[PDB]
């Protein structure tokens, strides 16, 4: 399972498989 | 020129009649520089005078007590 | 001496986003792309000054800098606008008093906007050029750093940097 | 209106010899006039540079101060072209603190020998459309992608690999931008962001300027042809990563056996087809600079077959070489002086000193009389044609300072008389002998 | 930091104009090309070339060529790398440095340390240029935008730390007269659009031609007499019916005879047998009634 | 039918001696009239074959030679000679009398690594090696961590090993990027490494990658050879003094830094002899000393001059060519003393001498016409003989010099080769050193 | 035959500077004849250097060339054989671009003086029979020689060192017990099927061995310089030692000398061409020549009353009055035709060669007419004309030859004038 | 090793900004040569331009020859 990065004409996105982290924690 | 076939070998490709190797430097160690025991435990002046050296490190302008007391 | 002589005068925008972070609001879209658990299209970052405060709306990408410097709400930061990094200044002065002794120098707050545009014109001789090219800065690497810890020497130029300088120059 | 780094100087008139296609010399011609023996054994000279078969031939060029040994140097310097490398010495410039006099010459000569190498590599360009980049969870590091590029024409879909991968997330390249990748080296490049997608954008992360998409057909090939040196090659090849060396000058007194095996595997390169050698020339000024022990070791230098075609000038009489006390011609021993061919100059006439001014103020953009032509002349042999030369951008200054559109013959009297000769200075320096020092 | 504090936050003094501040003596970020403002300024950046880590040339022309209607186009002054084969200077000989040997348990301890590499700290921060960079390094497996490495491992030669040269496959061509015409020929009948039959009279050579065939990435397909009966009669079905296969490989004993080779547009003979009617079979197992 | 050729590579230039090929004697020890390229100098030329003898002998160290004679007269196309009459495996070092003014090292010392340098040694040096397919790597820890090993799993065309392998080439494998797939090499005797590419087998498996690809290599995973290694004592002396062997930081990083010439000290040079001495009581290693030719020797320093008298007095030294042109000059550095040949009388003690001598007209057209057809350039017999008489009024270097000029003007006017009139005319463009210094005689009021 | 590094060289047949017990010279013998003043006073001064217990002494051997007064100095070097130091320089090679001209004589001085050392050691030497090895780990191996057998269980830092170096049975090693190290001798001559081979050893396994040791006082002082400053005793950059360590480095060997934990060994500076140090140099070696640690130094010279290099001023051998009385000078003698016929014939002998007794006769006068180094050089030449005529023994015709190619100085400078504007610079 | 000369000039410039502003003050001092006879004649071509800028010091010198 992989962590993905993706940019585009739809604009940037950041995505994160079910079950990781997803380490961005707001402040 | 100092069999047909070696000659027809050689005009055909001349790696048919010798390989080229892969060359490398020549590698060399010498014997290693040998130091006496006596030497090595009376010898040096990093050691033996490490009593006299110390106070070279006291009287230094550079220790933080003497650089607050000038400041 | 006769490349000292010689001047180029040369002009150029800066553009810059400052102020104290407020906030760090990863923002996550509605639904996940197909098969994932999150998908984040942005990050919302909130900057204060003197003057005001805004939201700067970010790629997902800038997440893992502000990681790297170690930015955490109350310290004052900027952006390069030209190139996108993000570095950090220090905690606010704003928080000066929060302990009786702090291992950190406090910055005081960004006036003027968050976001700031000025253009200059910067002036330089040949021979800065020349000097500049002949021996790099901004190592790291350890011919940079090797050569920076060693005693700086004037050497002989030699007549190809400046043909290649004076080819750059006249485009 | 704009100025360059390149201005009007003293020799920016001359562009080539003159010469036509039997090789005699033209009256008045690509801005050289007279002179016409010398301009001749130039002409020579320069067919046997560009025939190339013939190392470590050698030419002098002589005669009195300020009559064209360094125009006939420069006109034949611009004749032979741009792609032939021609090097200039003032003979003063071998005196080093970093290295040796014979390292000195042995840089100039190998500087002077070209190494002409065509590439060709195939190129990828296009407007990024997008990528993806997929990394582990935790695991080994092996990130793995898939970038979409675009023409006006065509667009496709690349399976990205792993070495590739880092060069593409180094250099934050994102869609919108335009790229050439360089499939062999694995390099990528930028042009620009297309003009259409970056309306649609965050808080900015980039402002620069635009460029437009790349057309027809995704992947093209690409060409350069670089020319390097022999010099520059024994650089490279002195230290690993020695590549500033060649911009900085630091590198000292190089190995002997690094040339010797530069040499070898030049030629190897020549007989595979792999680079060509092209013999150039070296050009040593005020050439009577040199100590006697750089003329000892010109002697024995010249005589490799990758020496390089060898021009001199000089304006000296019988007098003492430089470290010695042996007086010679040319202030140059016999031992080198033999094995040379010497040209000679001659002194202008009024015809053709008239000529070389009126061939000036065409580059200096001024207009005269044919009576301020006529007293210019006069004074251009009363005195030398430099300083002739040098009144014709004052006498423009004064009369445009006046409202004048011409220059007429009371511009330059005026001149004349405000800016000195060396005789003219020479001679007040007589009546106040006891104010100035150490006579 | 330094940098942006002083050219941004330059205005009115702190103080009603009295005292210097902390780093004032620090004038070198002052300068229009420091590396803070050159890196701040995107044009500058332009103006200092000369990276310690690149082979840059200096700037040339560089000209691009369409693959339709062989038209091209010409770029102006961009940097240029120099080529990567001017690289090739080796020392005869490499000696291992000279070390010392003391006969006490302590001095033996002192020198492991040595070779090993003096302190953790020390060593990192030579082979990744800082400790801060090594811990780091460790973890960059994880990071999408890493940033770049500080030690010696930032810096990469051409050709390795090593000397020892490997002879390249380009040597096949450097070395034969036979092959340096061989691939001007094939170069432009690849061009051309013709297919070829090359037949050979040695299994030594026709294992020198295959091993070229793979490196200029041709396709290619051989017939030695040693081959299998069954593997002959898919080979042959293949060079028909197919337009994939551009050369096939061949010694004229064995495939010179009946093998109806119509789709080959030429033949190349790399040698020739002391007895004729060899290669006119050869020849005419190509040249004949259904070619067209 | 049709017939066709291609040969397109430009032919090596022509430079001032390359006519030489020999010094063109009999088998009895006398000299050929014309021979090799050489022609007159019948005793110098005898004297050479005895000195290409006394080369071969291997017996002599430290005799020395001076070819004497006034300038233009053969003395370096004599010591070229010598040069290809040894043949290309003998070590032939030439030297300008200019190059002792070193900035880096004393000029005591540049002789001393030129001396070095004229021995040669020939060395069966015996290299083992693995190569293959990196198909497994894995590093076994120890406590105080260590890396006790590394596992190391290669597959070539005959099959696959498996070997296990100190820490220092794990660290050199990091060190080159190497991972699963990629071809390597390694000689275990030096512990060097080198990567050539990821295997042929995995070409195809990106549509853009930037990795080079390479067959899996052929043999045996392990394998020992021999190769003939030629070198001299000067390049063991200076590889071991600043070295680069191994893979440790230290010699990893003194190859990058400025490379400074040094004094080499003469324990390491005598640590060295020790060492050739036992290669060749082994029968490793062969002995050929060579030639060191030191042309312009006028100039070197009386501090050189005196040190020669010990460095020729040396069991070890080589076979030493000197050559000068010179009269009774002064000797530089005494400022007050005149000497023969510019060189002190207690080192022309030391050395035996070979006269040099003018030529003839006759050996000058001869010379001439050997040149013009070494050039490749057709004369016409008048015209030659117009060069010949051009020779006696001036020099032959400058005879020789019009050579290619006339014929560029020959072309130029559609000659196929020199005519009299040709040389007539270049006779007058370029003055020779006594036409030009007349003229620069006459108006010495002006320079 | 095989070719060592050092060939047949000048003075190559000097084997000693010969002498009977009383010190009185035989009239030819080890390779040299003549000069007998010369060679008694060389013996005198060779016991002086071989005694060892006066400091800061000097002798001077001077006069014409090729009078044997490097061949007396060089006959003496092998005389005194090694293990005492001696150290011979040109007088040219002390001008040094990376070192003062004072610190290279200093050095020179230091190199030539050694201390003298003697200590014991732990070694195992023998044949190994068996070594076992375990899954901390334990393993044991077992020892022979000729005249016993052991078995020794082994610790850990035994166990790296063992498994490091992939000892196998039948091998010979020796270990230095106190540090781990061991050397590998070959294999046993009994086991030299499935490398080099050797008898095992004789006596026990463990050895208490004693070893004595040298170094010259100068290594003393590089090895304290730097952090790894052995590699400067090798490289050369050992710039300028601060005059403050060499300062400690005395008084530590004076205490060492006194204490009885080393004995110190003087030895011989041979400065050759002395007439070319500079002013400077000897106004040094004025006051070098009075320490405790100076060595004996021998200067050899051939120049007659001269300006003194870096000055005007001219005094006798080159070399000013001021160090002329520190010393003594043994002055050389031209030779006889006797003596110079014996020379060509120990010549003949070292070079191989054997010639006619009118050709030793003809060789004689031709040595006499042009100084006896170029005779010397015929000899060899000679012989190399012999070989190509098929000859064997050198005829006078031979030798006539080579004096008509190879020209003697005399006869260069003749037919130099005869053609005196045709040369540079006269 | 050689200052370079745009160091020097920038400082000047600093140091001249910071007394306008009130944040520095400059004190001139002295400088003393005794046994000035031999500085060379290049030495002495130097002076001539270094007592004329806008910050030096007074320059004291000695000598004792005819
Ligand atoms: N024959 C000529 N044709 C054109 N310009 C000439 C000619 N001779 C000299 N000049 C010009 O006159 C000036 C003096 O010539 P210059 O090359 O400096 O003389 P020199 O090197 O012989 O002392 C230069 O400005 C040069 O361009
Ligand atoms: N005997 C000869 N036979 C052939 N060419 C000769 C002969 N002597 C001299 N040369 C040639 O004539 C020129 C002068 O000889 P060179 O060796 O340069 O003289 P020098 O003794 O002054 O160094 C060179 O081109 C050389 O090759
Ligand atoms: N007594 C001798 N025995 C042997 N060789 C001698 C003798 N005297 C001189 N020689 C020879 O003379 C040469 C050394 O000359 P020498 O006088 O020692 O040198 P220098 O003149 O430089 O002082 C050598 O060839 C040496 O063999």
């Amino acid at each position: 399972p992989m962590v993905r990065y993706c940019s585009g004409a739809q604009g940037s996105t950041l995505s994160f498989p079910p079950g990781v982290p997803a380490p961005t924690a707001v402040s | 020129k100092n069999l047909v076939m070696q000659f027809r070998k050689v005009c055909n490709h001349p790696e048919l009649f010798e390989r080229q190797e892969t060359w490398s430097p020549f590698h060399i160690s010498l014997k290693p520089y040998h130091i006496s025991k006596f030497i090595y435990r009376h010898g040096q002046i990093r050691v033996f005078n490490h009593s006299r050296d110390r106070w070279l490190r006291v009287l230094s302008p550079f220790a933080p007590d003497y650089i607050q007391r000038s400041l | 001496n006769f490349r000292r002589a010689i001047g180029l005068r040369i002009k150029e925008t800066k553009e810059v986003y400052e102020g104290e972070v407020t906030e760090l609001t990863p923002c996550e879209t509605e639904n996940p792309m197909g098969g994932y658990g999150k998908t984040i299209s942005h990050v919302i970052i909130g900057l204060k000054t003197a003057k005001g405060t805004k939201q700067l709306k970010l790629d997902p990408s800038i997440f893992e800098s502000l990681q790297k410097e170690r930015v955490e709400a109350g310290d004052v930061i900027y952006i390069e606008a030209n190139s996108g990094a993000v570095k950090r200044q220090g905690r606010c002065d704003t928080y000066a008093t929060e302990f009786d002794l702090e291992a950190e120098e406090y910055v005081p707050l960004p006036k003027g906007d968050v976001h700031k545009k000025k253009e200059i014109i910067q002036d330089v001789t040949l021979h800065d050029l020349d000097v500049a090219n002949a021996r790099p800065q901004g190592g790291q690497d350890i011919l940079s750093m090797m050569g920076q810890l060693m005693k700086p020497k004037k050497t002989e130029i030699t007549d190809k940097l400046r043909g290649e300088i004076n080819k750059v120059v006249n485009k | 209106d704009v100025t360059r780094i390149e201005r009007i100087g003293a020799h920016s008139h001359i562009r080539g010899l003159g010469l036509d296609d039997a090789l005699e010399p033209r009256q008045a011609s690509q801005g050289m006039v007279g002179q016409l023996a010398a301009r001749r054994a130039a002409g020579v000279v320069l067919e046997m540079i560009r025939e190339g078969k013939i190392a470590g031939r050698a030419v002098l060029i002589a005669g009195q101060p300020g009559t064209g040994k360094t125009a006939i140097a420069m006109g034949m310097a611009q004749a032979l072209g741009p792609d032939t490398p021609f090097t200039a010495i003032a003979g003063s410039e071998i005196f080093s603190l970093e290295m040796s006099k014979t390292e000195a010459l042995t840089q100039a000569f190998r500087r002077s020998i070209g190494v002409r190498i065509k590439e060709e590599t195939e190129i990828i360009e296009g407007e990024v459309v997008e990528i993806q980049i997929d990394r582990p969870a935790t695991g080994t590091g092996s990130k793995v992608g898939k970038l979409t590029l675009k023409t006006t024409e065509m667009e496709t879909i690349y399976d990205l690999g792993t070495k590739m991968i880092e060069s593409l997330t180094k250099d934050k390249v994102q869609a919108g931008d335009v790229i050439t990748i360089d499939k062999a080296t694995g390099k990528i490049s930028k042009l620009g962001r297309s003009f259409t997608r970056a309306r649609d954008y965050d808080a900015m992360g980039s402002q620069t300027k635009f460029v437009q998409c790349p057309d027809g057909e995704l992947q093209k090939r690409k060409e350069v042809v670089h020319t390097v040196s022999l010099h520059e090659i024994d650089v490279i090849n002195s230290r690993t990563q020695g590549f500033l060396a060649l911009f900085s000058g630091d590198t000292g007194e190089i190995k002997s056996e690094v040339r010797e095996q530069i040499n070898a595997k030049v030629a190897e390169w020549r007989e595979e087809g792999k680079a060509e050698i092209i013999p150039g020339v070296l050009f040593i000024d005020e050439v009577h600079m040199l100590d006697i022990e750089s003329f000892s070791f010109l002697n024995r230098a010249l005589e490799s077959d990758m020496a390089p075609v060898l021009i001199m000038a000089t304006n000296r009489g019988i007098t003492r070489i430089r470290g010695t006390s042996y007086q010679s011609p040319h202030g140059i021993p016999i031992d080198l002086l033999d094995r040379l061919l010497i040209v000679s100059t001659t002194p202008y006439s009024e015809k053709d000193t008239k000529q070389i001014l009126r061939i000036r103020c065409e580059e200096e953009d001024v207009e005269m009389s044919e009576d301020a032509y006529t007293v210019l002349t006069r004074i251009g042999l009363e005195t030398s044609l430099r300083y002739a030369i040098q009144l014709i951008t004052a006498a423009s200054l004064v009369c445009r300072k006046r409202k004048g559109t011409e220059v007429q013959v009371d511009d330059i009297k005026r001149v004349y008389s405000l800016f000195l000769d060396e005789s003219r200075s020479t001679q007040y320096m007589k009546e106040y002998q006891d104010a100035f020092l150490f006579n | 930091r330094l940098h942006q504090l002083r050219s941004w936050g330059a205005p009115e003094g702190e103080s009603h104009q009295r005292y210097l501040r902390n780093k004032d003596f620090l004038l070198g970020v002052n300068f229009p090309l420091s590396f803070p403002n050159l890196c701040s300024c995107p044009l500058l950046k332009s103006l200092v070339f000369s990276s310690h880590c690149k082979a840059v040339s200096g700037y040339s022309d560089q000209v691009v060529h369409q693959r339709r209607s062989a038209t091209s186009s010409l770029r102006r002054c961009l940097l240029t790398e120099l080529p990567s084969f001017l690289c090739v200077a080796s020392p005869r000989v490499t000696a291992v440095p000279l070390d010392s040997y003391c006969n006490d348990r302590s001095a033996e301890y002192e020198r492991r340390v040595l070779k090993e590499g003096g302190s953790l700290a020390a060593k990192q921060c030579l082979l990744n240029g800082a400790p801060e960079l090594a811990a780091d390094w460790l973890n960059r497996r994880s990071q999408f935008f890493p940033e770049p490495a500080g030690g010696l491992w930032s810096i990469r030669p051409q050709n390795g730390w090593s000397f020892i040269r490997i002879p390249g496959k380009e040597s096949l061509i450097t070395d034969s007269g036979k092959l340096y015409a061989l691939d001007v020929l094939l170069t432009r009948l690849k061009s051309q659009g013709h297919r070829v039959l090359i037949y050979s009279q040695m299994t030594r050579m026709i294992d020198l031609l295959e091993e070229y065939m793979v490196y200029r990435k041709h396709t290619y397909m051989r017939l030695d007499g040693s081959s299998k009966i069954s593997e002959r009669r898919d080979m042959v079905a293949d060079f028909q019916n197919r337009n994939d296969i551009f050369v096939f490989l061949l010694s004229t004993r064995a495939g010179g005879l009946g093998i109806n080779l119509t789709a080959a547009d030429t033949v190349i003979f790399y040698d020739s047998d002391w007895n004729p009617t060899v290669d006119q079979q050869a020849m005419d197992r190509a040249h004949r009634l259904g070619q067209t | 039918k049709i017939e066709e050729v291609k040969s397109t590579t430009k032919t090596q230039r022509i430079a001032s001696h390359s006519h030489v090929k020999g010094l063109g004697l009999d088998e009895s020890g006398l000299a050929k009239q014309a021979a090799s390229g050489l022609v007159g100098q019948e005793n110098a030329r005898e004297a050479c074959g005895v000195i290409v003898e006394l080369i071969k002998s291997k017996k002599m160290a430290g005799r020395a030679v001076l070819l004497a004679g006034p300038p233009g007269t053969g003395k370096t196309a004599l010591a070229l000679a010598i040069a290809q009459e040894l043949g290309s495996k003998v070590p032939f070092c030439p030297m300008v009398g200019s190059e002792v003014y070193s900035t880096e090292i004393k000029k005591t010392e540049v002789l001393m690594e030129n001396f070095r340098r004229a021995i040669g040694l020939r060395i069966k040096e015996t290299k083992e090696v693995y190569e293959g397919e990196v198909t497994e790597l894995t590093p076994c820890e120890t406590e105080n961590k260590t890396i006790s090993h590394v596992i190391i799993g290669l597959k070539t065309a005959k099959g696959t090993k498996q070997l296990k392998l100190d820490p220092s080439i794990f660290e050199s494998l990091q060190k080159e990027r190497v991972e699963a797939g990629d071809v390597i090499y390694i000689e275990a005797n030096s512990g060097a490494v080198k990567r050539q590419g990821r295997c042929d087998t995995y070409a195809t498996e990106f549509d853009l990658e930037a990795e080079e690809y390479v067959p899996l290599p052929k043999g045996d995973v392990h394998k020992k050879k021999e190769i003939i290694q030629d070198v001299t004592l000067h390049d063991l002396d200076v590889a071991n003094a600043r070295p680069q062997g191994g893979q440790d930081i230290l010699s990893m990083m003194g190859q990058l830094m400025k490379p400074k010439k040094t004094e080499i000290t003469d324990k390491l040079r005598g640590e060295i002899n020790k060492v050739v001495n036992k290669y060749i009581d082994q029968g490793i290693a062969e002995l050929v000393p060579g030639v060191l030719f030191v042309d312009e020797v006028h100039m070197l320093d009386i501090e050189c001059f005196t040190y020669l008298h010990r460095a020729l007095e040396s069991s070890i030294a080589p076979i030493v060519i000197f050559a000068s042109n010179r009269g009774n000059c002064v000797i530089r550095g005494t400022e007050d003393i005149t000497s023969p040949h510019g060189i002190p009388l207690d080192l022309l003690d030391r050395v035996m001498i070979i006269r040099t001598m003018l030529y003839t007209p006759q050996e000058m057209k001869q010379i001439i016409k050997i040149r013009a057809q070494t050039e490749g350039i057709n004369i016409s017999e008048e015209a030659l003989n117009h060069l010949g008489e051009i020779g006696t009024k001036t020099t032959l270097r400058y005879s020789v010099q019009l050579l290619t000029p006339a014929n560029l003007l020959a072309k130029i006017n559609g000659k196929d080769s020199i005519e009299k009139e040709h040389v007539e005319e270049i006779s007058e463009l370029f003055y020779d050193a006594k036409s030009s210094a007349k003229i620069l005689a006459d108006q010495q009021d002006k320079y």
